[PDB]
């Protein structure tokens, strides 16, 4: 009965060409996790946080010179009310997988400074699955929060897996168990992603080209989840992210794998068009949530441009 | 039994290059951070060059950094340094060794080597290789006599010793050689025998200087 | 930088500590007997140590600080040990902290060489002199050629310290040419140690016997 739908795009330059990106939002303001590892004579690596200020990436911390780490690690980040806890995890080869895992733990409650230390999972609970980064936060299961690392089996019982901790990242002691019965033989999964919208747990990965694959999840009992998948498939557009605005799912599409256009779907109704061409395509579109009716669409068309479209979307009846 | 064999050192051009190779056995070498450890004459250990267990990773010191090149190949247990542009400052016993890890982490390198090489000197030198002359140091008396071989003006460096072609071994003392003033080592070999024994057994000392490619037994006796 | 201390002295049956400091990652304890000779992980990643290496070696890490720690020192641990770790994303190794465990005192016994004839009719004479199995390793060699005291015409050296009875020995070696040797007629040597009330003095008359 009321509508409304604001939709802004504006463009960020990048003096770092980031391997991958990785955003987040803290104290309502937009933060990236920067991998620079170009490969040359005189280049190093580094893992930076930045800050999006008007149109830049602002370097702030270079957490990779506080580490041992020699090479790329799996970044897991957990942002709560005001604290942001960073850990740079050991990519371990999966025939030289040892037994414990050791990551570098960042700890902050301001966003400017950072505590780190490294920390190792003794016995850690996902040796025989793959790991792949990405940004979180808690979800609270028996009156108590968790952040989680979670993942996937290559190719008979659980291919997704959890590991969890209560206590801000020092230990990774809780098994979260994820009961997905559309679970199949002969295929793999990539880019295994928890979404977590008002404390319901969701998947976001591949399926494998790769297809993006969505599952929704619901607390068994003790520390069980069961997901079951959630079709989003739209004839002649291929899915590529979801994410929640007003209670209701955010969609968005490409034309096809090459992504010469992407388009944001409201509720299943509303759709508006993302065209790459104000300067080449929308590879790569990701969903930023600001706050329940307001949210972001970044892709980056050319080296070290930020396409960041800003998007308002609410019902008022 | 965990062996690291290193070959390919030895008397080196100035500006010229070298090529060591480590072969590896006795463990599973694709697993492991393999690199090379240098101690210059009088001088510590300096960490020369790591690599990774895939070899997607290196690390160099600052004194190589741009004239090496440390690579691997997990199928022949083989890791290989290559030092092109030689020095002086690159003269020293060189030694391959095997980390505890992957290399995933820089301390896996020096903090966490489980297996040493015997070691392999490299001399970066314009000089001639020179045979060494041995003389005879003849057994002065008391219960034990001392009788031995000097083995004087040779280069480079080393020199194997023996006695009675290996059948003296206990009592035998192959003191460390001294670099003269001409650029030249000079090495002694002493034993302790019997006072009696002298008269009534031969001895002799067998040098090889296999750079030179002279060996030489000598013969020493009392008078 | 990783830092330990130049030496760290003790007594046998004492328990001995070398700290090394600089990193806050894996420390690596690597033993050598002598330079060139290949060093001996006594203890590495902090605290393993291989099954081959005695009991007494433990190791530790607390802070920025890793701490060797041998109890019961043994004659035989006498040797320079090198911390090994990485320095801020750069692999590392410390000075290296050469112990000295205190056994029992024991004096050289000294023996002397006359140049060969072989090496007499080459044109240089080189008389060599033998101090065996001493402890501690610090002993003076003092040549004199007919009571005239030598100075910058010897090189001495010494063996690596015995892995069975934990002594030393050492070669001073004075080189003179063929003219200067037949000169003189008295060739000593003078061995001053710890383990001697005064200094011995071995020598020989050249064309004597
Ligand atoms: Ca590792
Ligand atoms: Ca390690």
């Amino acid at each position: 009965r009321h509508v409304f739908i604001r939709t802004e795009l504006s463009f960020i330059k990048n003096n770092v060409p980031c391997i991958r990106d990785m955003f987040f939002i803290y104290k309502r303001e937009l933060y990236n996790i920067c991998l620079d590892d170009l490969k040359g004579e005189e280049d190093e690596t580094h893992i930076y946080v930045q800050k999006k200020v008007k149109d830049s990436w602002i370097t702030l911390n270079d957490l990779f010179k506080e580490t041992d780490l020699t090479g790329r690690p799996h970044i897991f980040a957990y942002v709560d009310v005001e604290e942001i806890i960073i850990l740079l995890c050991e990519d371990e080869e999966f025939s030289n997988r040892k037994k414990d895992m050791t990551c570098h733990r960042f700890y902050s409650n301001d966003g400017k400074e950072y505590n780190n230390a490294e920390i190792t999972i003794s016995d850690y609970i996902l040796k025989d699955k793959l790991l792949s980064s990405y940004v979180s936060l808690p979800l609270k299961i028996e009156n108590r929060e968790y952040f989680l690392i979670c993942g996937v089996s290559p190719y008979k019982k659980d291919d997704i897996l959890c590991m969890a901790s209560h206590d801000k990242g020092e230990t990774w002691g809780t098994k979260i168990v994820i009961k997905y019965d559309n679970y199949k033989l002969g295929v793999q999964y990539f880019f295994l992603r928890p979404y977590i919208s008002k404390n319901d747990l969701s998947f976001h990965f591949y399926v494998g080209v790769k297809n993006v694959n969505f599952i929704e999840c619901t607390h068994e009992k003790d520390l069980e989840f069961v997901c079951s998948n959630r079709d989003f498939l739209k004839d002649n557009k291929v899915l590529q992210d979801v994410s929640t605005l007003n209670d209701e799912y955010i969609v968005s599409y490409g034309n096809d794998n090459n992504f010469a256009e992407c388009y944001i779907f409201f509720n299943n109704e509303n759709s508006i068009l993302i065209k790459p061409e104000k300067y080449a395509g929308c590879y790569g579109g990701t969903f930023v949530k600001i706050d329940e009716n307001r949210a972001l669409f970044i892709y980056s068309s050319s080296q070290g441009i930020y396409n960041i479209h800003t998007i308002y979307y609410a019902n008022y009846e | 039994a965990v062996t690291l064999d290193e070959s390919g050192g030895g008397l080196q051009t100035p500006g010229g290059a070298l090529s060591l190779v480590c072969k590896a056995s006795g463990f599973d070498f694709s697993s492991y951070a393999m690199g090379w450890v240098r101690q210059a004459p009088g001088k510590g250990l300096e960490y020369v060059a790591g690599i990774r267990n895939d070899g997607s990773f290196t690390l160099y010191t600052p004194a190589v950094k741009g004239r090496a090149t440390i690579s691997r190949d997990n199928g022949q247990s083989t890791v290989r340094l290559q030092l092109n542009n030689l020095r002086a400052e690159d003269t020293a016993t060189y030694f391959c060794t095997k980390s505890a890890d992957d290399g995933g982490h820089y301390s896996d390198f020096s903090g966490e080597i489980d297996a040493w090489g015997h070691g392999t000197e490299v001399i970066v030198s314009s000089a001639s290789t020179k045979g060494p002359s041995v003389f005879p140091l003849a057994p002065t008396s008391g219960g034990t006599a001392a009788l031995g071989c000097l083995v004087k003006d040779y280069f480079p460096e080393p020199v194997t010793v023996s006695w009675n072609s290996g059948a003296l071994t206990s009592g035998v003392h192959t003191f460390p050689a001294v670099l003269q003033s001409s650029g030249l080592y000079s090495l002694s070999s002493v034993v302790t025998v019997p006072s009696s024994s002298l008269g009534t057994q031969t001895y002799i000392c067998n040098v090889n200087h296999k750079p030179s490619n002279t060996k030489v037994d000598k013969k020493v006796e009392p008078k | 930088a990783l830092t330990q201390p130049s030496s760290v002295s003790a007594n046998p049956g004492e328990t001995v500590k070398i700290t090394c400091s600089g990193s806050t990652y894996n420390y690596g304890w690597y033993q050598q007997k002598s330079p060139g000779s290949a060093p001996v992980t006594v203890i590495y990643y902090n605290d393993k140590r291989p099954s081959d290496i005695p009991s007494r070696f433990s190791g530790s890490k607390s802070g920025s600080t890793g701490t060797l720690t041998i109890t019961g020192v043994q004659a035989e641990d006498e040797a320079v040990y090198y911390c090994g770790n990485s320095d801020s994303r750069n692999v590392a190794f410390g000075a290296g902290t050469t112990l000295t465990v205190l056994r029992t005192v024991a004096a050289p016994s000294v023996f002397i060489f006359p140049p060969s004839d072989e090496q007499l009719k080459s044109g240089t004479a080189s008389v060599v002199c033998l101090l065996n199995n001493f402890y501690p390793r610090e002993a003076k060699v003092q040549w004199k050629v007919d009571n005239a005291l030598q100075s910058g015409n010897s090189q001495e050296s010494v063996t690596e310290q015995d892995s069975k009875d934990s002594t030393y020995s050492l070669s001073s070696t004075l080189t003179l040419s063929k003219a200067d040797y037949e000169k003189h007629k008295v060739y000593a040597c003078e061995v001053t140690h710890q383990g001697l009330s005064s200094p011995v003095t071995k020598s020989f008359n050249r064309g004597e016997c």
